[PDB]
DNA sequence: ATATATATATATATATATATATATATATATATATATATAT
DNA sequence: ATATATATATATATATATATATATATATATATATATATAT
């Protein structure tokens, strides 16, 4: 009756919605196809009210919603993205993160450099509010399970030979940091207060 | 009076010739919600002075 | 101008995405919504390599694997879905939940969803190959742990105060009479491992 | 002594039900015009 | 034979009833993390 859509962005779309981002550093071939028919590949999405973001700066896809603008929902909810809210510790290592990744970008360029640190880096960080849990090993436990849960978020990369992460280009992609610049002052205003 | 979060005590002190023993609850709610599970519980059960 | 899906057609193809299955009996308007437009709802599961069931007698919709120009191979390695593959003893249950549910339609007929039976109907149906735990409370857990998953596949309600459960009507499409052939040669490629 | 599984707590997001407000459709009331029957 | 009086019909207006849409409350399901118990 009528021809099917091309195979390869149908990979290309489900391979991204699977995984929400993808880099072009990692699967450049996908990169190249999708934005080579980003038109087919929002009208496959669009019926999902969904769409992508792309950032060709740090190479960096990425899915987004296309809801109907600003209904009532303003802190939207969609049938197929079921919505998360991060706890103390979680919100507080992603602000560590976006800190350091705003640093990074300055000395080391917006994505030219995948933004790094190293786990004896961020270690400090938290123990500037959190303290010292009781050993090197339950920090690095405590880091490492945060930095996986963030992994599971597409946020961070796991730590290298040299216990170095990469910091994900999403991390600059987020929506309102406004909250996480107003809970890193309330945050270096307790533990100022608390010293 | 205590629509919002808010806490409430009972404690009956029972006894027998200077035996305490002391049967007390504590029910308490962190929001508005008034669900049955938005009421937390607590029972005691002792018999200590303290 | 742009390639916006109607509303309602989002909508409707949403919610069947996000449970997977609809039935009319139930959700009337966004089944006729699919049946209005089933070529639609084809064409968008097509760039997803998916494809609607559709069973009316029953008044069902659910969504199936499609075949791309190969045919998923095992198709359960389709990236979206996101649960696990069946396994045996889930066939099992389902094979006798499917002589419940034929023996009900025997006596009532196939469209309807008022078949039933309790925990302790089904309990000696597996206990005879299950073998015995060694207490009751512990079979019930074997039986409920089946019920919480085959729940997860849409397959039966969740277990009701009386200890029952209802028979969902796509039963009838898992336990196809040609698919419980093949499954049939597959348990004995089975016996010729254990030959 | 360690690892794994389970249960519980936090908790949040979604779905369903119910009530109220608004819009629309129908009906009834009133008034005027026309037809017809009766009287001169 | 014509005039007039009265009954009947119609059109419009407004009042009311009913249907539907939306807002809000409640209940449950997921869901994810952590603590504890038990098995090896």
């Amino acid at each position: 009756s009528e021809t099917r859509t091309l195979q390869k962005i149908r990979e290309a779309t489900q391979e991204l919605l699977k995984y929400g981002l993808l880099e072009e550093a990692s699967k450049p071939n996908l990169y190249r196809i999708v934005l080579s028919h980003p038109e087919e590949v929002t009208r496959i999405l669009e019926p999902l009210d969904l769409d992508i973001g792309i950032d060709e700066i740090r190479g960096l896809l990425y899915v987004k919603v296309r809801l109907d603008e600003t209904p009532a929902q303003d802190e939207w909810a969609h049938p197929l993205v079921r919505r998360q809210r991060l706890n103390l510790e979680q919100s507080l290592l992603v602000a560590i993160l976006r800190q350091h990744f705003v640093a990074w970008e300055q000395e080391s360029g917006t994505g030219a450099s995948q933004a790094q640190i190293a786990i004896d880096d961020l270690l400090p960080q938290l123990q500037i509010y959190l303290g010292d849990p009781g050993s090197e090993s339950k920090e690095r436990t405590r880091l490492l399970t945060l930095l996986d849960q963030l992994k599971g978020h597409g946020l961070v990369t796991s730590p290298d030979a040299h216990e170095r992460i990469v910091i994900r280009p999403i991390i600059a992609h987020l929506a309102d940091p406004i909250n996480l610049q107003a809970l890193l002052a309330w945050l270096r205003e307790q533990i100022a207060q608390q010293t | 009076a205590r629509p919002g979060k808010t806490v409430t005590g009972i404690a009956a002190t029972l006894e027998r010739e200077g035996k305490q023993v002391r049967l007390g609850a504590l029910l308490w709610f962190d929001s508005t919600s008034s669900s049955v599970t938005d009421m937390k519980r607590l029972w005691l059960f002792s018999d200590n002075p303290g």
